C-alpha cells in the first residue's frame, strides 16, 4: 500500500521486536477483530490532542506531573513560613549559558501563571514603571511563558496549585528551594511535532443459552506427544468450581485413547458468561502427580457456545506440585506444538447457541422476584472491613445475598457479595447482574480488587474499568500501572474494557505511555503473553505520534548493551577485570556504540535526557553478575542546578521484577505514612526491567554501603562517620533523617518479609539517610526479621548511647515504628490486592495465595489492634535479643 | 554584552551583605544596570553578571544581593562559604546599621574559618547629610577596628564610588 505505511510498519515492528508481517498471517478471527476494533481507541485518542491543539499537545508530550489532591498534611504546612514557598528562579543572561538568579516568595496554593505574575514584578524594578504601567506588561506577558524545572524536562502547563506539583512538594518536605526558570510558549509550542495517525491498510475487512434442556457433557478423545495416566477436567468461574470435577478412566500411556463423554454436575443454560474448562493430564502409581494442564473458555469472544472438534497443546508445569488442575493459569492453545496436544469435542446441538443478550437477563430477573439495625448492619459492616484473604463462612455468604438490597447503602461490600452469590445458577447471576447494571460506584483503590483472577465476569469488570474512569487520576494510574498491566493476563478475550482504558490514557499522557510500552516490552518474550502484549504495543505504536522515535532510539539502546553484556560473559568471563575493561572501552568507543548510546531518553525517568558519555567513568561493577555502572551527562543547559551526571546501572542475567515490585510497595508505604503525619523518609529509587532478566537501577549519589562505611575509617565507626559528614549543628538533623528512616525499613522489611539484610545491603547518604538496595526474595523464602539493627545502628540513633536502650532516643524510635507498623496494617487491603494482581506474573515468590497469606501474619490481621501491637514488638525483641519488653 | 578576549575568566563570587533598608540592592543595581531605584523592594537573594576589565585585567563578577530583613536569617552560611569577597555595607542616617557591621564580620571569619577575608566597609546614604547619623571618623575607626578598607557612597543619581567599591573588592581579591 502506502510507502510511508511500510515505513511506520518497519519502525513499529523495530520497537516491539518483531514485524508486523506476522501479525496479518494469524487466521485466528478475534486476533483480527482486536486489530480493527481496537482502531477507534487509537482515534478518540489522537482527537484529544487535537482539541485546542496548541495546547493539548503540550500537555500530551510534557503531563503535569502533579499529585492527587491539591491540599498537604499538616506536618508539611508547617514547614512553610506562613504558607509561603521561596522558589529561585533562573534566567540565561549571555550566549554562553551563563545564569542569574533571583528569589520569589509565594503562596503555596498559586497558579503557576501567578508566579510569573510574581516575577515580573521582581525584573521590572529597573524599569521605574507606575502602578498602571505594572498591570500592562503583566496582563501582556502573564500567560506567555511557562515555568520548567531546571535540570530536566518537567513544565507546569496547566492551573494546578503550586504545592500540588511533584517537583515542588518534594521540595518542600525535604527542606529544599525549588529551581525554576521561564520559557515563552511560543518556544516550546514550536519545538512539538505535529501527530499524523492514519487508519492503517488492515482497517478495512441461532438459540439461546437458556433454551438448551440438557446437562453439560465434554468428550475427551486421545493425547499426543505425551511421550498410568488419567484426565481430570473441571468447570470453574476463575478459581470457583462450579461443578464437582470428574475425571476419565485410568489408561496406559500404550494407546493414549479415552473417546468417552464425561457428564458434569450443572445445567447447561445454568452456565455464566465466564465459565472455563480447567483440564490436566495426571499420573498415579496414592502418588496422584500432575504431568500438563490446560484451559479453555466455554464461550468465545462472540457469546457464542463451545462445539466442535478442538485440540489443545497443553502448557508445562511449574515448579511446585499444588492441586491437579490449576484454573489461575492462562486460557489458550500452547503455541509450541511440541507440547503434548489433547484432542476434545465439544457437544453440538443443532445451530448456533449464543448467550442471551442483557435484555433477556433482565426478562428473568424481574420473574425470579416471584419465586435490620440490631446487627445486620453492623454484621455488613465488619463483612466489608475484612481481607480479602479473609475466609467467608457459607452462612455469612447467605446472610450477605438475603440482604443484597441493602447492602447497595454500603458499596464497598460489592466484592464481599459477588463472592457470596452462587454462579452456577443462572436466577441468582440474573439478578447480581441487575445491582451491578446500578451499583454505585466504589473508591478506584477498591475496585482493582474487581481486576484479578478472583473475579471473571465481563459485567463484573465493567464496573471496575467503569469506576476508573471516573476516579483514578493519572497519578494513581502511574502508581498501579504495574497492576493494571498484570491483570491484561486474565482477560478472558482481546477486546475487553480494561485494555481500551489503558490504551486511551496511555495514548493521552506519554509519561503513563512510556512505562506502559515498557512493560509491555518487557513480557514480550513470554510467548504465553506474546501475542496479547504484541497485538496491544501495535495499536500503541501506531498512534504514540513522535514518540515512537524516541521509544526506536531506546531500543536500540538497550539492545546494544544486551549484546556487549552477553559478549562480555561468554568471552571475557573467567578473565580478569582488568582485561575485561579493555574488552569494555573497545566496544564502546567504537561509533556505532556511541551513536546509539548517546542522545536519548533515560527509560528510568523519560523526562531526563542522557546526552554524551563520560566512559571514563562506566565502569564493570564488583558485583554479582558484573553490572554496568553507565554515566551519561546530562544536557541540560542549567543542568548543574539539579544534577550534572546521571548515572544508571545495567543489570544483566538477574530478574528485577521482584525489585520493582517491592520499590513499588515501599513508595506506597512512604505515602501512606506522610498523609497521615508520620515523617518517614524512605528511598524507593528506579528500577524497570526492560527483558528476560535485563533492567535498570537509578543510581543515589552521595551514598554508601555499611561495608564501604566501615573500611573508611569499630562499632562507633558509623556515628562517627556522619558527624564528621554533619557539622555540630546539623548532627541533630542527621541524626533525625536516620531514625526516621530507620523506623521505615524496621517496618517496611518485617511486614514483607524481604531477603536478609546485612553490611553491604545497606546504604547510608552523607545527610544521613538509609535505605536498602538489594531486595532478594519477599515474603516467604517465628517470622523472620530481614533488618535486624546491629548494635553500630543503635549507636547513632541513640547518639552517645551506654547501652543504646532505656534512652529517650530509642523510645521515640520505638514510637515511630508502632505508629508506622499500625499504619500499614489499617491499609492492608491494598497492599493484598496489590499482590492478588501480581499473581498472573512469573514471580516465583507470587504464584499461589499462600505466598500472599505471609503479610497476613506479619500484619496479624486476625487479632486487635492492641493484640497486633504485642505481636510485631515480641519479633522485635526476639530478633534483638532484649529492648522491646515494657512488660 | 561586551565579548571578552582570551577564554576562561576568572569570577569572582562578590557578596553584598548588610542590614536592610541600607541600599544593597540600590548600589547593584547602579553598578549593573547605571540606574537607581527608590522604591522598596525587599530582597531575598538575587544575583548578577557581568564581564568587565579592571586594572587591565579582564574578569566575571557574580554579584549576589543578599537578605537585610533577618526573616531569611539562614542562606547565609551559602554564600559565605563559596564568596571570594565581601562587602559589608551600612547606612549613615541608620545607627541600627552601624552596630551590625561587626555582626557580620564575626559571621564571615567564623564561616569562612580564616585570620582575615576580603572585606570592604561601605558608608552608603552620604547624599543625605541633613538626616546623617554616623560621621565620617565613626566609619574610618571601625574600618581600622577589623582592619578593613573603607569607602562612602550613595547609588542616587550622582555617582558617587558605586563602580569604585566593587572593582575596590576584586583589587583585595587579586592582591590578598
Ligand atoms: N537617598 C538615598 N536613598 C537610598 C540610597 N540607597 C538606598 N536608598 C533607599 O533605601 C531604600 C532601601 O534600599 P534597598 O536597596 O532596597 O536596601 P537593601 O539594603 O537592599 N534592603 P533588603 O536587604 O531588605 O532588600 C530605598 O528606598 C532606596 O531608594 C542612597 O544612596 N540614597
Ligand atoms: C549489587 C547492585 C547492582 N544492586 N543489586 C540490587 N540492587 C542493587 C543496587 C541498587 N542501588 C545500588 N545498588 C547502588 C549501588 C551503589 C551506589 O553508590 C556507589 C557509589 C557506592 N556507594 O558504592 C548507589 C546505589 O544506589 C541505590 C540503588
Ligand atoms: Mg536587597
Amino acid at each position: 500500500g502506502n510507502r510511508e505505511e511500510k515505513i511506520l510498519n518497519r519502525e513499529i515492528g523495530f520497537a516491539i521486536g518483531m514485524p508486523v508481517c506476522e501479525f496479518d498471517m494469524v487466521k485466528d478471527p478475534e486476533v483480527q477483530d482486536f486489530r480493527r476494533n481496537i482502531l477507534n481507541v487509537c482515534k478518540e485518542a489522537v482527537d484529544l490532542r487535537d482539541l485546542n491543539s496548541p495546547h493539548s499537545r503540550a500537555m500530551y508530550v510534557y503531563p503535569p506531573n502533579v499529585e492527587s489532591s491539591p491540599e498537604l498534611p499538616k506536618h508539611i504546612y508547617n514547614k512553610l513560613d506562613k504558607g509561603q514557598i521561596i522558589v529561585v528562579i533562573w534566567v540565561i543572561v549571555s550566549p554562553n549559558n551563563d545564569k542569574q538568579k533571583y528569589t520569589l516568595k509565594i503562596n503555596h496554593d498559586c497558579v503557576p501563571e501567578q508566579v510569573i505574575a510574581e516575577a515580573i514584578r521582581k525584573k521590572t524594578r529597573s524599569m521605574l514603571l507606575s502602578s498602571e504601567q505594572l498591570k500592562l506588561c503583566v496582563l501582556e506577558y502573564q500567560g506567555k511563558y511557562i515555568l520548567k524545572v531546571c535540570g530536566c524536562d518537567e513544565y507546569f502547563l496547566e492551573k494546578y496549585p503550586l504545592s500540588q506539583y511533584k517537583y515542588i512538594r518534594s521540595c518542600i518536605m525535604l527542606g529544599r528551594m525549588p529551581n525554576l526558570m521561564l520559557m515563552a510558549k511560543e518556544s516550546l509550542y514550536s519545538q512539538l511535532p505535529m501527530d499524523c495517525f492514519t487508519m492503517p491498510s488492515y482497517s478495512r475487512r441461532t438459540k439461546s443459552l437458556w433454551v438448551i434442556n440438557s446437562a453439560l457433557r465434554i468428550k475427551i478423545l486421545c493425547a499426543t506427544y505425551v511421550n498410568k495416566i488419567y484426565v481430570r477436567t473441571g468447570i470453574y468461574h476463575g478459581g470457583e468450581p462450579l461443578c464437582d470435577n470428574v475425571n476419565t478412566q485410568r489408561v496406559p500411556c500404550s494407546n493414549p485413547r479415552w473417546n468417552e463423554w464425561l457428564n458434569y454436575d450443572i445445567y447447561i443454560p445454568d452456565l455464566p458468561r465466564a465459565a472455563r474448562l480447567c483440564l490436566s493430564i495426571c499420573s498415579v502409581k496414592e502418588e496422584h502427580c500432575p504431568l500438563a494442564w490446560g484451559n479453555i473458555n466455554l464461550f468465545d469472544y462472540t457469546d457464542t457456545l463451545v462445539s466442535g472438534k478442538m485440540a489443545l497443546n497443553l502448557w508445562p508445569v511449574p515448579h511446585g506440585l499444588e492441586d491437579l488442575l490449576n484454573p489461575i493459569g492462562v486460557t489458550g492453545s500452547n503455541p509450541n506444538k511440541e507440547t503434548p496436544c489433547l484432542e476434545l469435542e465439544f457437544d453440538w446441538f443443532s445451530s448456533v447457541v449464543k448467550f442471551p443478550d442483557m435484555s433477556v437477563i433482565e426478562e428473568h430477573a424481574n420473574w425470579s422476584v416471584s419465586r435490620l439495625r440490631e446487627n445486620d448492619k453492623e454484621q455488613l459492616k465488619a463483612i466489608s472491613t475484612r481481607d480479602p484473604l479473609s475466609e467467608i463462612t457459607e452462612q455469612e455468604k447467605d446472610f450477605l445475598w438475603s440482604h443484597r438490597h441493602y447492602c447497595v447503602t454500603i458499596p464497598e461490600i460489592l466484592p464481599k457479595l459477588l463472592l457470596s452469590v452462587k454462579w452456577n445458577s443462572r436466577d441468582e447471576v440474573a439478578q447480581m447482574y441487575c445491582l451491578v447494571k446500578d451499583w454505585p460506584p466504589i473508591k478506584p483503590e477498591q475496585a482493582m480488587e474487581l481486576l484479578d483472577c478472583n473475579y471473571p465476569d465481563p459485567m463484573v469488570r465493567g464496573f471496575a474499568v467503569r469506576c476508573l474512569e471516573k476516579y483514578l487520576t493519572d497519578d494513581k494510574l502511574s502508581q498501579y500501572l504495574i497492576q493494571l498491566v498484570q491483570v491484561l493476563k486474565y482477560e478472558q478475550y482481546l477486546d475487553n474494557l480494561l485494555v481500551r482504558f489503558l490504551l486511551k490514557k496511555a495514548l493521552t499522557n506519554q509519561r503513563i505511555g512510556h512505562f506502559f510500552f515498557w512493560h509491555l516490552k518487557s513480557e514480550m518474550h513470554n510467548k504465553t503473553v506474546s501475542q496479547r502484549f504484541g497485538l496491544l504495543l501495535e495499536s500503541y505504536c501506531r498512534a504514540c505520534g513522535m514518540y515512537l522515535k524516541h521509544l526506536n532510539r531506546q531500543v536500540e539502546a538497550m539492545e546494544k548493551l544486551i549484546n556487549l553484556t552477553d559478549i562480555l560473559k561468554q568471552e571475557k568471563k573467567d578473565e580478569t577485570q582488568k582485561v575485561q575493561m579493555k574488552f569494555l572501552v573497545e566496544q564502546m568507543r567504537r561509533p556505532d556504540f556511541m551513536d546509539a548510546l548517546q542522545g536519548f531518553l533515560s527509560p528510568l525517568n523519560p523526562a531526563h535526557q542522557l546526552g554524551n558519555l563520560r566512559l571514563e567513568e562506566c565502569r564493570i561493577m564488583s558485583s554479582a553478575k558484573r553490572p554496568l555502572w553507565l554515566n551519561w551527562e546530562n544536557p541540560d543547559i542549567m543542568s548543574e542546578l539539579l544534577f550534572q551526571n546521571n548515572e544508571i546501572i545495567f543489570k544483566n542475567g538477574d530478574d528485577l521484577r521482584q525489585d520493582m515490585l517491592t520499590l513499588q510497595i515501599i513508595r506506597i508505604m512512604e505515602n501512606i505514612w506522610q498523609n497521615q503525619g508520620l515523617d518517614l523518609r524512605m528511598l524507593p529509587y528506579g528500577c524497570l526491567s526492560i527483558g528476560d532478566c535485563v533492567g535498570l537501577i537509578e543510581v543515589v549519589r552521595n551514598s554508601h554501603t555499611i561495608m564501604q562505611i566501615q573500611c573508611k575509617g569499630n562499632s562507633h565507626t558509623l556515628h562517627q562517620w556522619l558527624k564528621d559528614k554533619n557539622k555540630g549543628e546539623i548532627y541533630d538533623a542527621a541524626i533525625d533523617l536516620f531514625t526516621r528512616s530507620c523506623a521505615g525499613y524496621c517496618v517496611a522489611t518485617f511486614i514483607l518479609g524481604i531477603g536478609d539484610r546485612h553490611n553491604s545491603n545497606i546504604m547510608v547518604k552523607d545527610d544521613g539517610q538509609l535505605f536498602h538496595i538489594d531486595f532478594g526474595h519477599f515474603l516467604d523464602h517465628r517470622e523472620r526479621v530481614p533488618f535486624v539493627l546491629t548494635q553500630d545502628f543503635l549507636i547513632v540513633i541513640s547518639k552517645g548511647a551506654q547501652e543504646c536502650t532505656k534512652t529517650r532516643e530509642f523510645e521515640r524510635f520505638q514510637e515511630m515504628c508502632y505508629k508506622a507498623y499500625l499504619a500499614i496494617r489499617q491499609h492492608a487491603n491494598l497492599f493484598i490486592n496489590l499482590f492478588s494482581m501480581m499473581l498472573g506474573s512469573g514471580m516465583p515468590e507470587l504464584q499461589s495465595f499462600d505466598d500472599i497469606a505471609y503479610i497476613r501474619k506479619t500484619l496479624a490481621l486476625d487479632k486487635t489492634e492492641q493484640e497486633a501491637l504485642e505481636y510485631f514488638m515480641k519479633q522485635m525483641n526476639d530478633a534483638h535479643h532484649g529492648g522491646w519488653t515494657t512488660k | 554584552t561586551s565579548a571578552v578576549p582570551s577564554d576562561n575568566l576568572p569570577t569572582y563570587k562578590l557578596v553584598v551583605v548588610g542590614d536592610g533598608g541600607v541600599g544593597k540592592s540600590a548600589l547593584t543595581i547602579q553598578f549593573f544596570a547605571k540606574i537607581f531605584v527608590p522604591d522598596y523592594d525587599p530582597t531575598i537573594e538575587d544575583s548578577y553578571l557581568k564581564h568587565t576589565e579592571i586594572d587591565n585585567q579582564w574578569a566575571i563578577l557574580d554579584v549576589l544581593d543578599t537578605a537585610g530583613q533577618e526573616e531569611f536569617s539562614a542562606m547565609r552560611e551559602q554564600y559565605m562559604r563559596t564568596g571570594d569577597g565581601f562587602l559589608i555595607v551600612y547606612s549613615v542616617t541608620d545607627k541600627a546599621s552601624f552596630e551590625h557591621v561587626d555582626r557580620f564580620h564575626q559571621l564571615i571569619l567564623r564561616v569562612k574559618d580564616r585570620e582575615s577575608f576580603p572585606m570592604i566597609l561601605v558608608a552608603n546614604k552620604v547624599d543625605l547629610m541633613h538626616l546623617r547619623k554616623i560621621t565620617r571618623e565613626q566609619g574610618k575607626e571601625m574600618a581600622t577596628k577589623h582592619n578593613i578598607p573603607y569607602i562612602e557612597t550613595s547609588a542616587k543619581d550622582p555617582p558617587l564610588n558605586v563602580d569604585k567599591a566593587f572593582h575596590d573588592l576584586v583589587r583585595v581579591i587579586r592582591q590578598q
